[PDB]
RNA sequence: AUGAUGAGGUUAAUAGGUUCGAGGUGGAAGCAUGGUGACAUGUGGAGCUGACGAAUACUAAUCGAUCGAAGACUUAAU
RNA sequence: CGCGAGCUGGGUUCAGAACGUCGUGAGACAGUUCGGUCCCUAUCCGUCGUGGGCGUAGGAAAUUUGAGAGGAGCUGUCCUU
RNA sequence: CAAUGGUAGGAGAGCGUUCUAAGGGCGUUGAAGCAUGAUCGUAAGGACAUGUGGAGCGCUUAGAAGUGAGAAUGCCGGUGUGAGUAGCGAAAGACGGGUGAGAAUCCCGUCCACCGAUUGACUAAGGUUUCCAGAGGAAGGCUCGUCCGCUCUGGGUUAGUC
RNA sequence: CCGAUAGUGAACCAGUACCGUGAGGGAAAGGUGAAAAGCACCCCGGAAGGGGAGUGAAAUAGAACCUGAAACCGUGUGCUU
RNA sequence: UUAAGUUAUUAAGGGCGCACGGUGGAUGCCUUGGCACUAGAAGCCGAUGAAGGACGUUACUAACGACGAUAUGCUUUGGGGA
């Protein structure tokens, strides 16, 4: 139950290929033109 | 041509800051700001401020207006780590490395 | 669990302490070595 | 239905307390899961209020907490009285709804999707 | 497990609520009668009812964004 | 004498004790007897499921043949002739 | 013309590092180090050019040695991997208002919940300033933090009878 | 003879942090520049930081400050898969 | 056009070269401090209170030296020089 050997830099960088953050679901707000998250209330204006 | 802005010894481990910077690489200034302000991560407020400084730097020092700016390249690299310990079981102590980050952002007009 | 060193100022200063080391010649010794060593807390 | 990461007694209590507070304030801020679960409870209480017969009053007394509101001109009346005298009239003609929900961005301390549940 | 799969996004029954029902429980509350009381009887298979069936846009799936073809040579028939 | 980083720990093989025997004695016996701490967050190969990328000379929605592969594969009694 | 695999091992010739003696030299017109390069000798290794670098250092002959590291479960110091994984240390919180650059986490309020031969009140031993009021947020708080047993400033313990 | 893993344990408020009930044990830590000339003002930020301007021969000499190697971590890409 | 055959492209990521950064404190140069000695002094301090300490002492104030309630020092004789 211990690592029998090192994980080389190649293996490391390989495993984390799919480890990333997604760009937010952002759309432009119709009253102010600033971006907002879709289905959420704009925090700059306060609309829909 | 190129505006610079750097934040040093920020108290966030570099693996964690780089996850957010892998999004604003090569995007426009407005879109970049909208990403940061809406991405719900810890490093995001501290980067939105390094970007802000660069852009201000651009306007106040080069007359580089912000409507045409793109994060030419933006990265983060290790900083002066702070070493601490956690009292674990059976008298043994394990280490905790509180890391830091040297955030850099450069925005360009794409021109010469 | 009851561990060791249940502190007590009186016994600490009785078993140890300047006047106790000054009561026996061997007590006088440890002060001698501690001054040769340049120690700051002698007893 | 949902469990809200909590036991039965602690949830029963949280749901009824959150419903009472909503009735007091007419719009509150909370996380999605609990808004989605207080929606039904508050909607059903308002139904118990659209009839106003003593049976429904006594039965709605089960859920609401006993609180006092100081209205304008230092007028005082409790949650039951509000439900049956100021909210029954407002929704006498509407046959559902009674509540809306407006998603908001994630909070800082967690990644919880805060929302505002308001009486419509 | 997450992601996938599948049913739906207003030109909408996808989920919540409302209305009706199935199933479950078993005679709600308030009255009136009788009893000293503990209680009982009629109203009234009443009242309540999480996931189950149906109808209804009342509430939320409003706004928007991203990705995604223009089709290689060679030879044989055509 | 498959399998304890899957399990138990009764036997056996630590320290306690006791009986029979041997030894002057400390102790001893594969002679009995009662008691006696079973640790580990899985890196790789392997295996059971479950995603993403790319290739199948255009981009797609659906229906597919089957090269292979896997699973089953047991049997009783009674009656009739 | 003949010989030249080689371990324990014997023999010989040498390359390098510091210092010393003498001789002869190089150096802000840029020394030693450091980095790069497609250069030279049979090897240990030696130069040259270009960058960084901002003062010492080569060469010849000869002398002396703390003189050459890859392994000792070596010592010291840095940095990895396991991995964004395990863990986040017994428990009930919800919501309105306020404060701020920022709030599940700080202040106020309502409701709810837990203890109650005690998580309550005293007083010893022990610790010594953790006590109080302002202010701050690097660090310490297993998260956050505008908060604190944290930091800065200024304060606070009064006996003839205890 | 040694030049900061050396030379005293100690070049630096060292027999001191610290550890132990106590005898006792016992560290780690030098170098901005010639001169402090130690960065007036402006800009983003609550601040830490930074980016200009200025000081200086030099500021990848800006106080953790001479040179600044390797492990290690990144950002580009020429050729590959 | 259709049949048969052949071959790109791809890069989520990886490799190798190269460039530019960080981290870190090797190396080089440096000396405040050590080490081994030589030559000459000297080789007793205490009830006249020692050696070693503890408290104090400054305009303000913690630490280190110095000092002792005459305290961050006093007197005197000489040296010197803002
Ligand atoms: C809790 C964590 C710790 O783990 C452990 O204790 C586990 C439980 C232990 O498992 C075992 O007992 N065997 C499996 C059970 C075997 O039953 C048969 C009946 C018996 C017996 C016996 C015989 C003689 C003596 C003895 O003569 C004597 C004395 O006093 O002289 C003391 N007794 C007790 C004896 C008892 C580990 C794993 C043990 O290893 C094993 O031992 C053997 C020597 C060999 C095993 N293999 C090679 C075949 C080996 O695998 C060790 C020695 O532990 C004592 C592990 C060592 C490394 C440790 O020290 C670690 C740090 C532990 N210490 C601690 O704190 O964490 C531990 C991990
Ligand atoms: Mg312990």
């Amino acid at each position: 139950a211990v690592p029998k050997r090192r994980t080389s830099k190649t293996r490391k960088n390989k495993r984390r290929t799919h480890f990333k953050i997604s760009v937010p679901g952002m759309t432009e707000c119709p009253n102010c033109g600033e971006y907002k998250l879709s289905h959420r209330v704009c925090k700059n204006c306060g609309s829909y | 041509m190129e505006a610079k802005a750097v934040a040093r010894t920020i108290r966030i481990a570099p693996r964690k800051v780089r996850l957010v910077l892998d999004l604003i690489r090569g995007k426009n200034a407005a879109e970049a700001i909208a990403i940061l302000k809406l991405t719900n991560k810890a490093s995001s407020p501290v980067i939105e401020k390094v970007l802000m400084s660069a852009l201000a730097n651009a306007e106040h020092n080069y007359d580089m207006n912000t409507d045409e700016l793109v994060v030419k390249e933006a990265y983060a690299n290790e900083g002066p780590t702070l070493k601490r310990f956690r009292p674990r079981a059976q008298g043994r102590a394990s280490a905790i490395n509180k890391r830091t980050s040297h955030i850099t952002i450069v925005v360009s007009d794409g021109k010469e | 669990v009851k561990r060791t060193y249940q502190p007590n100022k009186r016994k600490h200063s009785k078993v140890h302490g300047f006047r106790k080391r000054m009561s026996t010649k061997n007590g006088r010794k440890v002060l001698a070595r501690r001054r040769r060593k340049g120690r700051k807390v002698l007893s | 239905y949902r469990k809200l990461g909590r036991t039965s007694d602690q949830r029963k209590a949280m749901l009824r307390d959150l419903a009472t507070s909503l009735i007091i304030s007419e719009r509150i801020e909370t996380t999605e899961a609990r808004a989605k679960e207080v929606r039904s409870v508050v909607e059903k209480l308002i139904t118990l209020g659209k009839k106003g017969d003593l049976a429904s009053r006594r039965n709605a007394a089960k859920t609401l907490r006993n609180v006092e509101i100081l209205n304008e001109d230092e007028t005082t009346q409790t949650a039951l009285q509000k439900l049956f005298g100021e909210i029954a009239e407002r929704y006498t003609e509407r046959q559902g709804g009674y509540t809306r929900i407006l998603k908001q961005g994630p909070r800082r301390g967690d990644g919880a999707e805060s929302v505002i549940i308001e009486l419509v």
